[PDB]
């Protein structure tokens, strides 16, 4: 009672089954491409039941070479991925096939990539700060241990560099298990991460699942779920604190959009699929942490057209506790990690959690930066000399604060040559309190660029 | 009876369904399979052939 | 513990009887992306509640001569071609009663907080008529939000529909949670004419955010009169579409029974997005920003349930506080325009003001309340009458902050007054102020008692002064609360206590304030 | 049942070249070619 391919349109394949054997939605079907150059077993995922015993499926491997009328056999269950401590230290694709050691986990326990989010009864808010060592993040966008963190950004503003730096700052000393889901990112950076983790002996505690952009929409849809399944196994079946890095979670919605019109859906605003919010909500809600079981998830989010009003980033914003927001405007000015201090935010940045001193310093920094942003229009035309004395002093403060939020990160050694630096949260608060209060107005502003700490500030000021 | 018979063995139903093939072939297949035996009533056999 | 562990089941077995009633059946012919087309069901009615084999539910939303396109309410993956679909003869209805206070319920009225079931007093259809023109009454009773900016500049009177509109992370949920928290003093009175019952409808929020809001309400004591109708982002588009209607129905049951309700939709933008998704999946024609033609109606049909009923209907009221996220502060977008048209007033929250430290960040001036002074107690009406003009003059004069020597005496005085008023309207989170405290605080600024305090200390000077008055001169607060006006003898007492406090107040700069 | 045998017998009688049916502007629709 096998199916039969009727209609092939790019990644979407229609399969007609006998009446009593139409597969359930999200089931995995196996076709076979027999052309020698592209011969393979093609995994389709039932996406729609279309009637007349037809189903419409999203192909995981490229359909190049698939022939109409070819037998399609139903697996009887959704796409399953290996789970267990065996996955740690290995590289998998969306289908659960190991890359660095083919046929490795074929005998492990296999879990469906599709499962309901944890019940609302089991969710409690997370309010524990995660000290990354980055001045800007630790000060203005403090990350939440067990919470949801995002690195929004345009195209090529440093999301991959910053997420690699966060892997270097959070996972290297982490006692639990890490999972990295490369969802439609660049394969070069995936291999760079693989070798970096191998050299630092973190690979033994890290599971990598790659669905990089060379792959068709099906994998770029289901790879995030495949990695999140391993993360959920570590969360539930083992109780180990889990890190879940995803890069880039936008590719999930973008792949859904890519297959949207071939599935017959009428496009929504900006050409996205009508199911953007629900499709992304399921995946995002599976990432939350349940009480006593922590997942510290960091999701690099890509903002199309550098437009933060785009439906995808805008809808993703509601799913996050901390949201660092890289901007091309800051990147152009040479500031690396390229964070917009004003657009970025964090829910743990309250006086009741980070303390009154940290909160006051962060809010004063944001106030100074907002006033500077408001004044930049005046300065570019009427000149600095026409500002108020207080506003002039504030502008001098704000330039130094912007440059001090820059930091020489470890992952950016090949961007600057100099080694990385780590700044304790206490030192960050003290330094920014001094800046905002004036103790450093006499130092040149270039002394604050790519230094990371007060000792480095003094050394670079002396070198100037 | 013929309806329940054709409900089972959906391969036969699909073969009869194909109208791209000549109608005479489908009618002959039906006669060999279903209506070519003495148990088939004349009116029912004619209706099935049509 | 008890014998009930068995007894309940016994009561079921003795009482259970599945009788054989005739039923009309359809068959699922298509199914995809949350929509299932059901052939058959000749007598199905629009927006009926169909039940699918696996305990799944759907809403018959498109009716054609061929099929009934139904939006599936969760567990969509369990729907298959050929499945039998039974029609429940009931349009969308939700249970309603006082048992929903302190409960978190999904848009169908089923609890999701993990506690026991909810004892429903009755059921209400989600699409019942709103109160008609003849059945309403003028909005005349304040609903103290506890936010000085809103209660002074854009007052919300129970029966009103005030829109908290602004970009992300600007303070909207904070404003509405503060409003919910501020009703605890009214609740503890026990007088239904004062009690306000809250319904926080969360649409499209993540489960942990709803949990955070519930925690903020519990630690604030507000959960004993608040229900949270939660449609988390994990839930189907149907739940996000229905949640405002569920909350509105739960509130309406109280409203028609003489109670006063406060409904917070957070957000209605996600309600609109879910409706757009459903409409496009059903192939309804799209319009601007792909929204269906009746999206305005979707919001209007909702917000117009929020009304104050005439005394013939018990005099109950339902106050709407829809929350809308404006992208890049574009209040001219489609949904923001629609809901600005529908609502009676707008608190516009701006990220620029938030970063300047003007948080709760209501952009006064642009922000408006069409009910106006009718929604304020006489004390606040008289005290806060000059506040709006003072703030407008301050915003006009802000360009002159650097030349205060060159301005006229009146202009410089206006600038100094305005800076202190701006500091006065600032307010910490989860700390709403009772109406008497707001009256005294705005009295400090409008009457010029802050003109001697430094700007950077105003926030403290107010905070301490009230802390003093409450503890030692509560007669002022009691008078304002019991009489609703600031009497002349009470005003003189307040001025005397302010002056006495001034002597003992230490300005942060070390100077003396007298 | 004997139906399977009859079906098999019928199958015994029941290059690969298609024909363009629509063409224009760089697109051609080809009828036939079952194994393309
Ligand atoms: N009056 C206030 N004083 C200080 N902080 C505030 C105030 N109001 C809100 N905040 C803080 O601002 C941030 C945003 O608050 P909130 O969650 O209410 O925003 P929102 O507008 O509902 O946005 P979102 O779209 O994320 O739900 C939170 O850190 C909150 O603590
Ligand atoms: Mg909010």
């Amino acid at each position: 009672t096998a199916g039969r391919v009727v209609r092939i349109t790019g990644p979407v394949v229609d399969v007609e089954f006998p009446r009593g054997s139409v597969p359930e939605l999200f089931n995995a079907l196996h076709a076979e491409i027999t052309f020698g150059a592209l011969a393979k077993t093609l995994t389709l995922e039932v996406a729609q039941h279309l009637g007349d015993s037809l189903v419409r499926c999203i192909s995981m491997q490229p359909t190049d070479g698939l022939v109409r009328g070819v037998e399609v056999t139903d697996t009887g269950a959704s796409i399953s991925v290996p789970v267990g401590d065996g996955v740690k230290g290995h590289v998998f694709n969306a289908l659960g096939d190991c890359l660095d050691d083919p046929g490795y986990g074929k005998d492990f326990e296999h879990w469906s990539i599709h499962r309901k989010p944890p019940a609302f009864s089991d969710l409690e808010p997370r309010t524990e700060m995660l000290e990354t060592g980055l001045k800007v993040v630790d000060l203005l966008t403090p990350y939440v241990r067990g919470g949801k963190i995002a690195l929004f950004g345009g195209a090529g503003v440093g999301k991959t560099v910053l997420i690699q730096e966060m892997i270097n700052r959070i996972a290297r000393n982490f006692g639990g298990t890490s999972v990295f889901a490369g969802v439609g990112e660049r394969t070069r950076e995936g291999n760079d991460l693989w070798v970096e983790l191998a050299d630092a002996n973190v690979l033994k505690d890290t599971a990598l699942v790659f669905g990089q952009m060379d792959e068709p929409p099906g994998t770029r849809m289901r790879v995030a779920l495949s990695a999140l399944t391993m993360a959920e196994f570590f969360r539930d079946e083992q109780g180990q604190d889990v890190l879940l890095f995803i890069d880039n979670i936008f590719r999930f919605t973008q792949a859904g959009s890519e297959v949207s019109t071939l599935l017959g859906r009428m496009p929504s605003a900006v050409g996205y699929q009508p199911t953007l919010a629900d499709e992304m909500g399921e995946l995002q809600e599976r990432i939350t942490s349940t009480r006593g079981r922590s997942i510290t998830s960091m999701q690099a989010v890509y903002v199309p057209a550098d437009d933060y009003t785009d439906p995808a980033p805008a809808t993703t914003f509601a799913h996050l506790d901390a949201t660092t927001e890289l901007s091309r405007a800051v990147f152009s000015k040479g500031i690396f990690p390229a964070v917009d201090p004003l657009a970025s935010s964090s829910t743990i940045l309250d006086p009741a959690i980070v303390g009154d001193e940290h909160y006051r310093v962060a809010q004063e920094v944001i106030r100074i930066l907002q006033r500077y942003k408001d004044l930049q229009d005046i300065i570019a035309i009427l000149g600095i000399d026409e500002l108020s004395e207080e506003d002039k002093q504030l502008v001098n403060r704000a330039r130094r604060i912007e440059r001090f939020l820059s930091q020489n990160m470890m992952a950016a050694e090949q961007f600057t040559g100099q080694p990385g630096s780590t700044v304790p949260l206490k030192e960050t608060i003290e330094a920014f309190d001094k800046l905002t209060k004036g103790e450093f107005d006499h130092l040149p502003e270039q002394a604050f660029f790519l230094i990371g700490g007060l000792d480095d500030l003094a050394k670079k000021a002396e070198s100037l | 009876r013929f309806g329940r018979v054709l409900d089972a063995e959906p391969r036969l139903s699909a073969l009869l369904s194909d109208y791209t093939t000549p109608a005479e072939g489908r009618v002959a297949l039906l006669d060999k399979a279903l209506t070519g035996r003495p148990g088939v009533n004349q009116t029912a056999a004619a209706l099935l052939s049509q | 513990s008890a014998a009930d562990i068995e007894g309940a089941i016994e009561d079921y077995v003795s009482s259970f009887s599945a009788d054989t009633e005739r039923e009309e059946i359809g068959t699922v012919i298509d199914a995809g992306d949350g929509i299932a087309h059901v052939e058959g069901l000749p007598s199905v009615m629009t927006q009926e509640l169909l039940e699918f084999p696996g305990g799944v539910l759907g809403v018959a939303l498109n009716l054609d001569e061929h099929s009934v396109g139904a939006v599936i309410l969760g567990e969509f993956e369990k729907i298959e071609e050929g499945q039998q679909v039974k029609r429940t003869g009931e349009v969308l209805s939700v249970p309603v009663g006082d048992a929903f206070l302190g409960r978190v319920v999904n848009p169908l009225g089923q609890p999701i907080d993990g506690q026991g079931d909810i004892a429903a007093e009755t059921r209400r259809a989600l699409e019942l008529q709103a109160p008609s023109v003849v059945q309403r009454q003028s909005v005349s009773e304040p609903l103290q939000t506890g936010i000085k900016a809103i209660d002074a500049m854009t007052p919300i009177g129970r029966g009103q529909r005030q829109l908290i509109i602004g970009d992300r992370k600007t303070g909207k949920t904070a404003v509405c949670v503060d409003t919910i928290l501020n009703q605890r003093e009214a609740w503890l009175t026990g007088d239904p004419k004062q009690q306000v019952r809250c319904v926080y409808v969360a649409i499209g929020q993540k489960g942990t955010t709803i949990a955070s809001v519930k925690r903020a309400l519990e630690e604030g004591g507000a959960m004993e009169y608040t229900t949270i109708v939660a449609a988390p982002a994990s839930d189907a588009a149907g739940f996000k579409w229905l949640a405002p209607y569920t909350g509105s129905a739960i509130g309406q049951h109280w409203m028609y029974n003489g109670k006063h309700v406060l409904i917070v939709f957070d957000d209605l933008s996600k309600q609109a997005d879910a409706y757009r998704a459903i409409s496009l999946l059903l192939r309804r024609p799209p319009g601007r920003e792909a929204f269906p033609g009746d999206v305005f109606y979707l919001h209007s049909r909702l917000l117009e349930r929020c009304a104050k009923l005439s005394d013939e209907l018990g005099g109950g009221s339902m106050t709407g506080l829809p929350i809308i996220e404006t992208k890049a502060n574009d209040i001219s977008a489609f949904i923001p325009t629609n809901v600005i048209s529908i609502t009676d007033g707008q608190c516009f929250l701006e990220s620029d003001l938030f970063n300047q430290g003007v948080r709760p960040a209501i952009n006064v001036g642009v922000s408006v309340s069409r009910v106006g002074g009718a929604a304020q107690i006489k004390a606040m009406k008289e005290v806060a009458g000059s506040l709006r003009l003072d703030l407008s003059q301050y915003r006009e004069l802000e360009a002159f902050a650097a030349f205060a020597s060159d301005l006229d005496a009146a202009s410089k005085a206006q600038l100094d007054r305005g800076a202190r008023l701006v500091e006065l309207l600032k307010q910490p989170q989860y700390s709403p102020l009772a109406v008497e405290e707001q009256v005294v605080a705005i009295f400090l600024g409008t009457q010029g008692h802050l003109d001697s305090v430094p700007v950077e200390d105003v926030q403290r000077f107010e905070s301490e002064l009230l802390e003093h008055v409450k503890a030692s001169h509560s007669d002022i607060f009691d008078g304002i609360r019991e009489t609703k006006k600031l009497s002349e003898e009470a005003e003189e007492k307040l001025v005397s206590v302010i002056n006495e406090f001034k002597k003992g107040f230490q300005a942060s700069d070390g100077s003396s304030v007298v």
